Parts: structure tokens; C-alpha cells; sequence
């Protein structure tokens, strides 16, 4: 009865949801037809699966893209029978790595179609908590249409807990050229709207899928499994009764000290292969040190170059709360994990009774416990300092600006987004320092 | 008579209470259904304090289970002893506090509290002669800190004479379970010092030790920690529910343990606490139960009492025992620890003996300690508060929910008007 | 003796009545055929008030079912308990009122009413000593508002002394079921205030809450709403049909509840109202039944009584119970709500206790409330009336059926000569 | 015993009745032979099917056209054996998009034949309520002969509830050129005669059959199915016993505030395809918001450009009256649905116990509940303002007038019909304003 609908913008957001809704069907015994064999659940599915008249459950997902091809693979894939076909929204031409086409030219066409499909879902939700917007900072749809959409949901709702799961652009891996433009522009808009936007990077999952999973060749099939285990473990406390539950309203409360700073970086553990499911015992003390280890985070940032402002350990499965305190009290004593001077209480702890399940065809191993760390840290200021530096090199020559001015955007609006991003950059410098006396 | 309405706020207070009504239903022989299935009428003599008798000789627990999300209640209402509560009592919202005090006390708390008090007033008028309300919540959460301290401010206005004992799970010294728990505690201690007659500070760090050190539990879940909190909770009102050779109640423990009306922050303690094998290698005597209480490693509030002075001390005993064997040991720990007890309260030990032991026990204790050792409980939190507040971290998740900084300027000063009072009455000659 | 002729007008009054004669035939053990199949002669002691004994020890209901279209009656006469009525009583036209008062009161009502009164006069002379006529209709429909209020004006001329209690389903505050229901109500309240000794205002919005809130019905059909209206309807005349420790009837409820002859617009209430699971988690006591009546969420007329003062209050009880347990609770709700009751009527609670409970119940109540809370019932309708009438909307569907605007100038002023009287006797010292 | 005969004028009215009487035979188990297998009805068919001496039921329909071809397809179609052949009335030459040929030249020939066939049906009706005239505003027969017929039925009966189901001319779709002439002329006559004329537009069903049914190519076979579901759901309360029935006399009472304004626009829901019969649950709260949504109405008018004067929700099937109040009380709180100042009670609610059945070969889905909204609104004044504007452009040049003057009509009669239509146009302005004080 604590319903939570999810929006999937861009090619990245749909392909993430193709693994997320694959994972949710396995956690509730749902077939791809929706007909779950009810031959123990007890309204566990309710936060994502509005039930139809038959024995068929359909998801609370709005898959939106401006180009049809990534939606049409869902429409012809295994989960054809699952999704409501009015939710699968297509445009005609993509925004095509153009923020202004996602926000002014093409995005204005179907934005009233998307807000209609949200409002049909939001009316049949009786205890609606918040939103799960899946998008990327690189593409024109995931930047332009999301920023157009987050303008509209804060107008229509405002008080709902609007959460994002963004694909942050990597420092040296960039599959697009104007990622320094689409990321600065979409963050200038989503700053005053999104309650807590979870950063995820591709390169830091290229590190994890090569090292921790021992996969030589990780695919975007595999990177979306690890993001699905994050979003499942955040919504594991809603869907399943835990020893210490945590709502989506609790995440924005415990992790966001200032309304500007709402950019935590997720971290999942244990990420081990099937051969290494043995050879280690995986205590809650063992899987907690994996999260604060800087090599195992999922945004390419060095947390030793900054300070954690608020960490959020979301345990699930066979977890004992006394050994939790044994795992956490040691980490505040370690010097490499340091907090900010004003935060003595740098933790929010959640425990679920359900283990993470493994998707068949997956690369993770069957483990009896997991942890989804959601740590808001000062180390992301190193990430924004790169991205303004990638912005300032391109914009000083006025490169690629005519692809954005010719789609309705002011040239001076880039001066607005960059100076606002510079104002966000000094905020981590303002918060990262200690207090006088 | 002297009925007690049990109120549960937060995820924590429900998980304590669902274990608490497992203990009460075993002490009174109550089945999972709600019917009496004990052996003697002494369980039915004072059955009415926690139970209303329904039709068909069934008993419903006089309990009001409050949350802001349905995730905790559906674990309660579908688990064991979940079919015993009334479905009317489960008054829960949908939005969730979000681990926020302001959403628990101003925004989502106020949009539910009128549907809670009408269940309170329904249960309060079903009481014959109301003794008072007991509350189970936390100070690190958002609901149990917000909705709980909103319930106390409504009740003390509507019931000024009744006792209001809260079982507040105070946050732990080493680890946190919440980033903003110095904010949720200090905004709740602002509301606890003015509207509760007593308050039992419990720390999860101390119960992590007592399960590992004293009971030798390598894997203690919350179901093992809550059986230690509920052992105190049933042990406080065990002389109100059963005959004893020296009966106490929630007003004797209010008068004897609160020398000054702000200084009603107690630490509990339980004895005996044994392992599985190590319980047949130990003589269960009153001198064994006495010295097990008064050490540092049996305080459920994570602070050493040696850093302070005991103002007042209550030792509620259960099971058949002799009073001289008690009254010597209540004197014996006061002779050797004469500096550890406060001086200007001579003979500061309250004694209560119940005749009914716990199920599976020969005899048992329940320590209540009011010390100046919990000035360090608030020296730690107000230092963790001021370090976060001087940078105004996480302020906009409270200011955006209808709050100013003057709320924090008062709540921090109210706690330091309490730290200075325990320092005043520890330095008192 | 004291026989009651039941009259049904409109689609609504038939659907209430077909459920009403399902309750009466179960309280008297009557089969679907018409024969007695109960257990005791107490069902046959006062069988004659709603039944004529036919030949062969069969009983026909003393009921006159009136419509203007055959669609409702063919659902009645072919469903369950439809073969029990006499085929003579089904006096229905063909044209239909068209959801119009003027077609129900002037055009198609007058072309049927002489074939209705001859069935009334046939049943009235079959009565031994007539008590009075009860009527079931609506105020939003066309037949039940038109044909019903045409029947009352014919009957009160022909039977001036008999009681005329109508069960008027007053329209709902939030939703409408008819565009012209402010017109059908105001033209009927013109005819109800001068020819009915009492009138029980029922709202469909309030029964939508009581099914959802109180009984926890996620899908309440009209067959579930009408079992709540008929529970009141059988509960009003249950002391007339059965022996009790304090018997009331339709004249005791007329004299005690009507202090001024216009102010006979009542709100009902029923207790107990429980869910399926939540009925074994509740003690069925007279203090439980009493406090269930007097709250806001158990009034079948959609208005909070806290906005007004109870003028007079009747509480007809069923089943075996003790009179002090009643008479304390009738005093107990008057002490704590002394401002909520009117002052210049001291001890304004009528009490009636029947010895026969409803089928499947241990004890039951039937609340009758005469309050100034239903001045807002007519503040709402006369505001909805005047907003439509000042534009003369839908006037030609009435003016074309034999009516002028002077009919509306009087009927609106007659209602505001009633709104000002409840305001007069709420402000009365 | 509450009989209701129906008249079918023009090519449109016959083709509508070919789907309506197709639908009625499936709701009562009637074969096209009339021999229904009586191997539960209980005088349900009586309002339309006068029974013959055998086990054969014949309809109370008068199919009239001035040209034989649309009648002859009924005479050779599947329902040859059903209809009484004296009811199937043909002329010789059509009125042929000429109102004056339908009203003066050709219509006067067989008008006494049609009034004879009505009066033979009206004598064997014992509880006759009213008429169901099916015609169009465009054609010469559906405009001319209907207006001639409605003159005669109000003379002969007057007090009967004469209802029309008109095909209103679309704003941009016009299959005839003199639709601005035939629509103004037929409304000047049917105004003082028809009790409540239900407007239906083709283009707004072109919208619904393309969008809501996902049919790329909707045919006049398919548009007449949706009008048949309207007229079935209005007469569902007569034919079937409901939880709250509604007679045809109740519609003219609840919906017509002033004798001029009697033009509601129908709206049916749910209109969903077979693939979308799943993927949604269709509560009575879900299907009620579909009706007041402006995209799902069946006259091309914007109800947000006006005010509803009286709405009429006709539920049928698995409908619970408490959730009805849950569905309706929310809509009066919504700002987009606004009523007029003088109407606080803006609803008439009807509930039937019978679900709508699906015709085999149909495009709608099997649903357990439906709603036929009949909403008299101020937004139809936008429709008449277009149609006078289409009239005033053609008539100012005196275009096409010689095709009407040469058939017996005065040229000054167009000044009578236009100034009367202008007098109807200010009525919605007179009613649409609020009240002083
Ligand atoms: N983690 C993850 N990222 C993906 C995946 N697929 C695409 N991306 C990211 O998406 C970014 C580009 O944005 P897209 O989603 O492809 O494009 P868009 O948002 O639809 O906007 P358009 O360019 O107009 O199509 C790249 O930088 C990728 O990092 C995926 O399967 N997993
Ligand atoms: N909804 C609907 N409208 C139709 C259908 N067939 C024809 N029409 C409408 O009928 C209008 C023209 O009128 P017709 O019925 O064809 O002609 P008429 O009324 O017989 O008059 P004549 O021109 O003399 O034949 C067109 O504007 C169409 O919109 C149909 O099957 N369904
Ligand atoms: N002793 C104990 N403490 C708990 C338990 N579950 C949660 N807590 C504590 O409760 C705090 C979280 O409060 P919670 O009620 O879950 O959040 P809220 O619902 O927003 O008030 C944490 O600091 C935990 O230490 C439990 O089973 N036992
Ligand atoms: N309580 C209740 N009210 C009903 C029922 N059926 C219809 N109504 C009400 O009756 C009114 C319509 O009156 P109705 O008798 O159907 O029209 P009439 O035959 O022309 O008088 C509506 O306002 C409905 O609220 C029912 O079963 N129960
Ligand atoms: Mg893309
Ligand atoms: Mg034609």
C-alpha cells in the first residue's frame, strides 16, 4: 500500500529497467506473462504491481523514449505480455544527444502524454510515496526529457519523494562527445526538483565487473544487473518486512543535509563470481568493509580525497543487528573513512529479512546477505570539477553551441548553468571544511 | 483496575512491542488466538490491565500500534501473535516519516494524530481506572521520535495526572543507525523533559554487548535484543499485575525515582542473564542477582555508572525470595559503593518483590537506575548535534517541513539545561 | 393490533422495501412462500401488524408497492421474496415519472393515485385498529418524491390522526445522483413538513462511509446499503412487534421526539456495526453500543451532529440487557456532551428496550436523533436550489407539466421558514 | 411493458440501426430469425420486441429511407428474417442532400405511410414511453424527413418522450458540401419538437477508434458499434432490472433545464481494445474519469471551454453504488470539470446489473462495467458558432439556394432559421454566465 511508480527516460533508462523489472519478477515469483503461480507474498508486490482483474499483475512503470527502437525490443522481448502497452511511450525522432531537443523541440510533444500516463498511475496509487526516474546524463533524452519532466512533477506534486538513478559520465570513458554539455544542463534543472539523485558511473562498474566478477568482457546487459541490485535493495524495505525498515522518505531525510547537496554515490556488496562464492564466509563485517573500500564504489571518485557526509548501509538477508554495530563502530575508528566535523552520526542502517535473489543468466552469486551503501560524500566535488573543466574547454571555443541555439535555447543560458554549477562546486568546499571553535 | 494503555511508535517500537506482547501473552497464558489457556486465576486476576475482555472469553491487548508506513504493521499483523490485536488499533499512515523528525511531528504526524487519539480516547474510556500510558519508540528514527513525541504532547494536555513512561531507544555511542539521529534525539529530548513522568534510556550498543558478553550469543538478531527489552518492560509492571510481598507500581517507581521532575531519565537492568550451558553452573541466589545488576556490563544504557553517581535505584524482584536476603544485599551494595551512590539521598534503594517468577525462571530482578552517568549520554549527543548544526547540515530537510533554527537553539539549550543539572546534582554536597 | 401499512414509492423505496421485507420475514420466521416456519409463538404473537393471515396458514405482507414504471416491480416480483406479496398490491403505471416531481405529483401521479388509495383503503379496513402508515421513498427521484408526497397529502386528509413516518433518502452532499434533485427535494419538503408526523432523513453518502469505514466493505452494493436502512426500519417498530422491558411504539417516538410539529426531521443510527473479523475482537456491551451511536461516523444522515444540538434523542434497544446499564449510559453521554445536547430540554433521552435481538445478534440498538445538525442539510439544498432557480434552469420540465414559479417561491420560503426555526431553537437559551 | 419504438431516417439512421438491432439480438439471445432459443429473460425484450404468434420476436423499428439501396441491404442481409417487411419503408428517389426535398418534395409522399406504420406499432404498445429517432444532420433524408416527421409526432402525441440520436456535422470532416444548410434547417424545426436530441459526431469517433481502440482504419461498421453501445446503455435500465433504474422520462427531466437547451453530447467508456482489456483493472473510479476526459467524448467539443449543466452517468454491470459516490464526489472537486453557478446537483446516476455484451466481429473488449455519460454542456455553443459561421459564408453569396427555393422553400425562411439559431446561440451565453448576488 506504499506504492512507488518509476519512470524510465532515454535509452539507458529503459535498458536499466529491462534488468530491474526482470529482477522484480523473480523476487515475487512473477512470470513474464504477469500470471504469478499463487499455488507468502501477502501484498509484497503492491508497491510496484497494480493488480488487474485477472490473476495478472502489471508494473507501475512508464517507459518513455523519443525513439522507438529501445521500446520496441521490450515490445518484442520476453516481457511483452507484462507491461501495459499505453505505458510503453515512443516518440518519432530521438533528441539525439541534444539537451535542447529533449527539453524544447521533441520533448514538448509527448510530455503531456507522459504526464497523463503518470496521473493515471498516480490516481490508482493509494499511498504513493515517490518516483524512480531512471535516466542518463549523456543522452539527449535522458538529460533533456528528464529535466523537462522533473519540472512538471514538482509542479504537480512537489511533496513527493522524487528520486533519480542517473548514469553519471565517466572521467575518461565517454561514449558521446557532448556529454559535458548534456550533463551540466540537466543538473542545472534537476537540482531544484530532484530530492535525492543517485549517481552511477559506467567506468566504475567496468572496474567491478572486470575485477570483482572476473568477467573479461562485460556487456550493458551485465552493468544493468548491478544497478538493478541497487534499486531492488533500496525498495527491499518497502516490498519486504525487515528487522529495521526504511522508507523512501527516510533516505532524503538521512542523506541530504542541504537542498543543493543531494548526490550520493551508490555501492553494492558482495559482488563476487560463482567460483568465489566459496573461499570466503561473507559476514556482515566482511561485506561492510567492501563498501567503504574505494575500489568497490560505483562512481569513479576517490572517497579518500573527500569526507563522507552521510552513509546509508542497507543490509538485507541473514543479517544480525549486533554484528552490524560490530561492523560499523570499527569503521568510524579507521582513519581512511573520515566524516565531516559537524556529523557525529554518520549512518543510517536498514536490515531486511530477505536475501537478494540471483537472476538466471546472471553473473553475481547466490549470497545470503547484501548491502547497498548510499553514501553522500565530498569526493563527488572532484567529479564536478572535471565536468566543468570539460565544459569550459568546449564552451570557450563555442563548440557545438549552434546545435543548441538553433533548437530554442539561449546562448546565455550556458552562462547560467555553468555559474550555477560553480556555485554548487563551492558548496562542497563550504561544507567540506571544519567549524571554527 | 489500574489499566495501562500501550502505545507503539516507529518501526522500532513495533518490533519491541510485538516481542513485548509475546512475553505478556506467555505470562498470562494467552494463546495466539486471544483466549486464556493458563493454569491459575492469578493470571486472570489482573488480566484487565493490558487486556479488554472480548465476547467469547477472548482477550484483546490494550495496545495502540502507530506507524507512518504499512511495512512494519504487515510484518506484525501477519506474524505470530498478530491475529490477537484488534484491526482497529493499527493506525498507520502511507507516506512514511522518511527518518525525519519534522515529517514525524509536523507534516505526516499531525495528519494522523487525530485518528490516533480517538483510538486512545476509545481505549482510555474502556479503562476502569486508568493508571497511565506506556510508550515504546526510539530517538533516532523519524516516526518514533516524531509521532511518539507528538503523542506525548497531546496526551499530557488531555491527561495531566497520568504517568507517561516511555521506553526510548537512545542512539548508540560507537555506531549510528541514522545520519541525522543527533537531530532526531535533541528534538525529542526537548519534548520528553516536559511531558513524561519517566523515561527509560536504552542503547542498542549495550544490548549488543549483553547478548555477546553475558548471554554468549554469537548471532543476536533483533528478536533476541527485544526479548531483553521486553523482559524489563514486563518486569517493571509485574507487581501491578501480580501479588507480591512488597508491591510496587508505576507511581511508586515515579515518586521514588524522580527527585527532580526533569531528571527522569533512567537506565534499566535485568538479572539473571545466563548462557545456555552456563546457567546450570550458577547458583540463582538473591546475592547473585544483586551483584549481577550493579556492575557496568549489565546496563542497557551504554554508559558506565562509575562515571557518575546513582541518584535513586529501584530493584523490582520476581519469584519467591526472602526479604532479609534482599534487604541485606540492597544494603551490601550501598556500603561498598558509598561514593558511587549519591550522598544527600540516604538509603536510595527502592525494593519491590513480586511472587510470580518469569516463565522458566526460579527468580528474577529488574533494575531501574537513575544516575548521573547519563549526563555523558547527553554530552555525546549534544556534541554530535552541535558539530552538525554549526555547519547547518541537513537543515533543509527540517526547515522545508515547517521549522526554524530557533527550534534548534531552544532544543540544544534545553539539553544543556539538563547536562548542567546532572552536573549540579553530582557536584552537590 | 396497532397494524402498520407499508407503502413503497419510487425505484429507491422498492429496493429498500424488498430488502426490508427480507428482514421482517426473517425476524418472524416467514418462508419465501408466505407461511410461518419459526420456532416460538412470539413471532406469531404480533404477526398481524405487518401481515394479513391468508387461507392455509399463509401470511401476505401488508405492503403497497407503488411505481410509475414496471422495471422495478419485475425485479421485485421475480426475485427472492417476490412470490410472497399479493399481486393486487403492485400498483404501477407505465409512463414513468422521468425523474420529475411534477410528472410524479401532477401528471402521472394523479392518473394512478386513485388506484393506489383504493388499495390503501382496502388494507386500512383490513386492519383491526390502525396504528399508522409508513412510507419509503426518496427526495431526489421523480416517483418517490412525486408519487410519495402525493400519497401523503391524500392520506393525511383521509387519516388525520394516524402517524405518517416516511423514510426519505435525502440526497448526498458530495455527489448527486440527479441533476434536478435540488428541485425534487425542495418541492417534497414543502409536502413533508405539513403532512408527516415524523421523517427519517437518510443520506447515501453517509451509508457509503459506514459500509467502508465501519463495516469494512470494499464493494458495497445497494443490497448492502439497504440492509442497513432496513436494520433501522425493523428496529424502530421492534417494541411494537415484540415484548420488551420498556416498550415503545410509533406514537411514543412521535411524542417524545417532536417538540415542534415542523421539526420532525430525524437522523437515524444503528449499533452494533462490525466487520467480519473485527466482531470477535469486540465486547458487545451496552456501553459499547452507546458510544458507537453518538459519534459522527455512525449517522446515516450525512451531517456531523457537532455542528448542532440534539433536540431529542431516542435509543431503541434490542436483546436482553439490564436497565441500569442502559440508564447510566444514557446519562453518561449527556454529562460529557452537555453543550452538545440542547439545554432547555432537560433529560432529552428516550429509552426503549426490546427483549428480542436481531437474528444472529446478541444485542442491538437503534438510534433516533432529532438535531439542529440537519439545518445544514437544508442550508446545502436551498443553496443548491437557489443557484439553479435564479437562472430558471430546468424550469420548463416543470412549468410544462402544470406548475408556476409561485410553487417554487413558496417551497423555497417554506424551507427557509424551517432553516430559521432550527437556527431559532439552536440559539434558544 | 414499457415499450419504446424507434425510427431510422436517412442512410445514417438505417446503418446505425443495423448495428443497434444487431446488438439487441445478442443481449436477449435473439437469433436473426427471431426464434430465440428459450431452452432468465422474463419480459426483458418487451420494450423493443413485440412478440408474434409463433416463437418469433419482431422489432419495434421503422426503417425509412427515400432511396431503396440501404434498406435493400437489410432486406438481403443477415436480418432479413427478423424485421417486419412493412416496416422497411422505401421511397423511389432520395432527398439527396436537399432538406427541401426531404421536407416538401419527396418526404410528403411517404409521410402518411410512415405515420401509419408508427400508429400500427403505437396501438400494440401498452405502456409506450417514447421514440428513438436515428438520423443525421447532413443528409437530405435525415434532415428533411426527420423534421417533417417530428412535426407530425408532436401533433399526434405531444406528451411522449421523443428522443433523437443525431449525427452532428464535424468541424473539419464533412462528407457533404451543404451540411451547413441541412443542419441549420433541421434544427430550426426539431427544436420545438424533440425532447432531448443526443449529439454524436463522426470525427470524435474517428479520434476514439484510432486512439482508444488502436484501429488504424475505422469503418462505418465500427463507428456504428459505438453509437449502438450508447443507445443500448440508455435503454438498459428499461430492458434490465438495475440497482437504480432510469426511465426515458427521467432523462428529459434531469438533463433539460430550459426547453431550448436539450442537446447533450454522449460519451461511452471503457473503449479499449482486446490487448488492452488486460493491463488495467477498470474500477468505477477508473471508467468515470475516462468520460469527463475531453479526449474521450463523442462530439468534437472542448468541455473545458464551457460548463456542464447536467451530467448523467449510466453505469451498468458490476457496479457498487458506494464506489460510485467515491468516483463522483472527486470530480466536483476537480477544477477542469466545472458546473454552472445555479446547478449544485449536477448528476443523475443510474446502475444496471447487466454488463455490456460484445458483438462477435466487434472491436470493443469484454468488460464487466460500462458508463454512458449524457452531459448537457455549454461547450456545444462552440459547435453552433462554427456551424452558423459555415452557414453565413455560404448564404451571403446565396450559394446553393436555388436547389432549395426550387423545391418549395422560401428564401426568407433561411433568415428565419439563422436568426433563430442566433437566438439559440445567445441562450448558452445567457445560461453560461453566473448569477448576480
Ligand atoms: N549503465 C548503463 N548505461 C547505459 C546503458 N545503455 C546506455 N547507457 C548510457 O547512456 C548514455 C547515452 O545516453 P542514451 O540513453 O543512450 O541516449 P538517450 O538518453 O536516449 O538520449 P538520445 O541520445 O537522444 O537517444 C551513454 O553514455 C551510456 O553510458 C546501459 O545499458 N547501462
Ligand atoms: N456515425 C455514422 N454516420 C454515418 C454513417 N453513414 C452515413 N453517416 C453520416 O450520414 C451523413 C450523410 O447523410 P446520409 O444518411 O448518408 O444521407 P440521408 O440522410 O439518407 O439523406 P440523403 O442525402 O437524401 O440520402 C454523413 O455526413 C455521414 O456522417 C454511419 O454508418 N455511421
Ligand atoms: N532495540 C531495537 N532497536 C531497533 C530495532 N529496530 C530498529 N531499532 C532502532 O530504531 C532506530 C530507527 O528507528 P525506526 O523506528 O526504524 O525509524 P522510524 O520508523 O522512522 O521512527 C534505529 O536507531 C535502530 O537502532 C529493534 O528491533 N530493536
Ligand atoms: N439508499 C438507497 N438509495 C437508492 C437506491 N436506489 C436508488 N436510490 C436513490 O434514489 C434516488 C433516485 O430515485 P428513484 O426512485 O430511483 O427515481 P424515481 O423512481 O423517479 O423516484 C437516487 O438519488 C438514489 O440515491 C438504493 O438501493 N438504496
Ligand atoms: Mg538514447
Ligand atoms: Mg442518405
Amino acid at each position: 500500500m506504499r506504492e512507488c511508480i518509476s519512470i524510465h527516460v532515454g535509452q539507458a533508462g529503459v535498458q536499466i529497467g529491462n534488468a530491474c523489472w526482470e529482477l522484480y519478477c523473480l523476487e515475487h515469483g512473477i512470470q513474464p506473462d504477469g500470471q504469478m503461480p499463487s499455488d507468502g507474498g501477502d501484498d509484497s508486490f503492491n508497491t510496484f504491481f497494480s493488480e488487474t482483474g485477472a490473476g495478472k499483475h502489471v508494473p507501475r512503470a512508464v517507459f518513455v523514449d523519443l525513439e522507438p527502437t529501445v521500446i520496441d525490443e521490450v515490445r518484442t522481448g520476453t516481457y511483452r505480455q507484462l507491461f501495459h502497452p499505453e505505458q510503453l511511450i515512443t516518440g518519432k525522432e530521438d533528441a539525439a544527444n541534444n539537451y535542447a531537443r529533449g527539453h524544447y523541440t521533441i520533448g514538448k510533444e509527448i510530455i503531456d502524454l507522459v504526464l497523463d500516463r503518470i496521473r493515471k498511475l498516480a490516481d490508482q496509487c493509494t499511498g504513493l510515496q515517490g518516483f524512480l526516474v531512471f535516466h542518463s546524463f549523456g543522452g539527449g533524452t535522458g538529460s533533456g526529457f528528464t529535466s523537462l519532466l522533473m519540472e512538471r512533477l514538482s509542479v504537480d506534486y512537489g511533496k513527493k519523494s522524487k528520486l533519480e538513478f542517473s548514469i553519471y559520465p565517466a572521467p575518461q570513458v565517454s561514449t558521446a562527445v557532448v556529454e559535458p554539455y548534456n550533463s551540466i544542463l540537466t543538473t542545472h534543472t534537476t537540482l531544484e526538483h530532484s530530492d535525492c539523485a543517485f549517481m552511477v558511473d559506467n567506468e566504475a562498474i567496468y572496474d567491478i565487473c572486470r575485477r570483482n566478477l572476473d568477467i573479461e568482457r562485460p556487456t550493458y546487459t551485465n552493468l544493468n544487473r548491478l544497478i538493478s541490485q541497487i534499486v531492488s535493495s533500496i525498495t527491499a524495505s518497502l516490498r519486504f518486512d525487515g528487522a529495521l525498515n526504511v522508507d523512501l522518505t527516510e533516505f532524503q531525510t538521512n542523506l541530504v543535509p542541504y537542498p543543493r547537496i543531494h548526490f550520493p554515490l551508490a555501492t553494492y556488496a558482495p559482488v563476487i563470481s560463482a567460483e568465489k562464492a566459496y573461499h570466503e564466509q561473507l559476514s556482515v563485517a566482511e561485506i561492510t568493509n567492501a563498501c567503504f573500500e574505494p575500489a568497490n564504489q560505483m562512481v569513479k571518485c576517490d572517497p579518500r580525497h573527500g569526507k563522507y557526509m552521510a552513509c546509508c548501509l542497507l543490509y538485507r538477508g541473514d543479517v544480525v543487528p549486533k554484528d552490524v554495530n560490530a561492523a560499523i563502530a570499527t569503521i568510524k575508528t579507521k582513519r581512511s573513512i573520515q566524516f565531516v566535523d559537524w556529523c557525529p552520526t554518520g549512518f543510517k542502517v536498514g536490515i531486511n529479512y530477505q536475501p537478494p535473489t540471483v537472476v538466471p543468466g546472471g553473473d553475481l552469486a547466490k549470497v545470503q546477505r547484501a548491502v547497498c551503501m548510499l553514501s553522500n560524500t565530498t569526493a563527488i566535488a572532484e567529479a564536478w570539477a572535471r565536468l566543468d573543466h570539460k565544459f569550459d574547454l568546449m564552451y570557450a571555443k563555442r563548440a557545438f553551441v549552434h546545435w543548441y541555439v538553433g533548437e530554442g535555447m539561449e546562448e546565455g543560458e550556458f552562462s547560467e548553468a555553468r555559474e550555477d554549477m560553480a556555485a554548487l562546486e563551492k558548496d562542497y568546499e563550504e561544507v567540506g571544511v571544519d567549524s571554527v571553535e | 483496575m489500574r489499566e495501562i494503555v500501550h502505545i507503539q511508535a516507529g518501526q522500532c517500537g513495533n518490533q519491541i512491542g510485538a516481542k513485548f506482547w509475546e512475553v505478556i501473552s506467555d505470562e498470562h497464558g494467552i494463546d495466539p488466538t486471544g483466549s486464556y489457556h493458563g493454569d491459575s486465576d492469578l493470571q486472570l486476576e489482573r488480566i484487565n490491565v493490558y487486556y479488554n475482555e472480548a465476547a467469547g472469553n477472548k482477550y484483546v491487548p490494550r495496545a495502540i500500534l502507530v506507524d507512518l508506513e504499512p511495512g512494519t504493521m504487515d510484518s506484525v499483523r501477519s506474524g505470530p501473535f498478530g491475529q490477537i490485536f484488534r484491526p482497529d488499533n493499527f493506525v498507520f499512515g502511507q507516506s512514511g516519516a522518511g527518518n525525519n523528525w519534522a515529517k514525524g511531528h509536523y507534516t505526516e504526524g499531525a495528519e494522523l494524530v487525530d485518528s490516533v487519539l480517538d483510538v486512545v480516547r476509545k481505549e482510555s474510556e474502556s479503562c476502569d481506572c486508568l493508571q497511565g500510558f506506556q510508550l515504546t519508540h526510539s530517538l533516532g528514527g523519524g516516526t518514533g521520535s516524531g509521532m511518539g513525541t507528538l503523542l506525548i504532547s497531546k496526551i499530557r494536555e488531555e491527561y495531566p495526572d497520568r504517568i507517561m513512561n516511555t521506553f526510548s531507544v537512545v542512539p548508540s555511542p560507537k555506531v549510528s543507525d541514522t545520519v541525522v539521529e543527533p537531530y532526531n534525539a535533541t528534538l525529542s529530548v526537548h519534548q520528553l523533559v516536559e511531558n513524561t513522568d519517566e523515561t527509560y534510556c536504552i542503547d542498542n550498543e549495550a544490548l549488543y554487548d549483553i547478548c555477546f558478553r553475558t548471554l554468549k550469543l554469537t548471532t543476536p538478531t533483533y528478536g533476541d535484543l527485544n526479548h531483553l527489552v521486553s523482559a524489563t518492560m514486563s518486569g517493571v509492571t509485574t507487581c501491578l499485575r501480580f501479588p507480591g510481598q512488597l508491591n510496587a507500581d508505576l507511581r511508586k517507581l515515579a515518586v521514588n525515582m524522580v527527585p527532580f521532575p526533569r531528571l527522569h531519565f533512567f537506565m534499566p537492568g535485568f538479572a539473571p542473564l545466563t548462557s545456555r550451558g552456563s546457567q546450570q553452573y550458577r547458583a540463582l541466589t538473591v546475592p547473585e542477582l544483586t551483584q549481577q545488576m550493579f556492575d557496568a556490563k549489565n546496563m542497557m544504557a551504554a554508559c558506565d555508572p562509575r562515571h557518575g553517581r546513582y541518584l535513586t535505584v529501584a530493584a523490582v524482584f520476581r519469584g519467591r525470595m526472602s526479604m532479609k536476603e534482599v534487604d541485606e544485599q540492597m544494603l551490601n551494595v550501598q556500603n561498598k559503593n558509598s561514593s558511587y551512590f549519591v550522598e544527600w539521598i540516604p538509603n536510595n534503594v527502592k525494593t519491590a518483590v513480586c511472587d510470580i517468577p518469569p516463565r522458566g525462571l526460579k527468580m528474577s530482578a529488574t533494575f531501574i537506575g537513575n544516575s548521573t552517568a547519563i549526563q555523558e549520554l547527553f554530552k555525546r549527543i549534544s556534541e554530535q548535534f552541535t558539530a552538525m548544526f554549526r555547519r547547518k547540515a541537513f537543515l533543509h530537510w527540517y526547515t522545508g517541513e515547517g521549522m526554524d533554527e530557533m527550534e534548534f537553539t531552544e532544543a540544544e539549550s534545553n539539553m544543556n539545561d539538563l547536562v548542567s543539572e546532572y552536573q549540579q546534582y553530582q557536584d552537590a554536597t
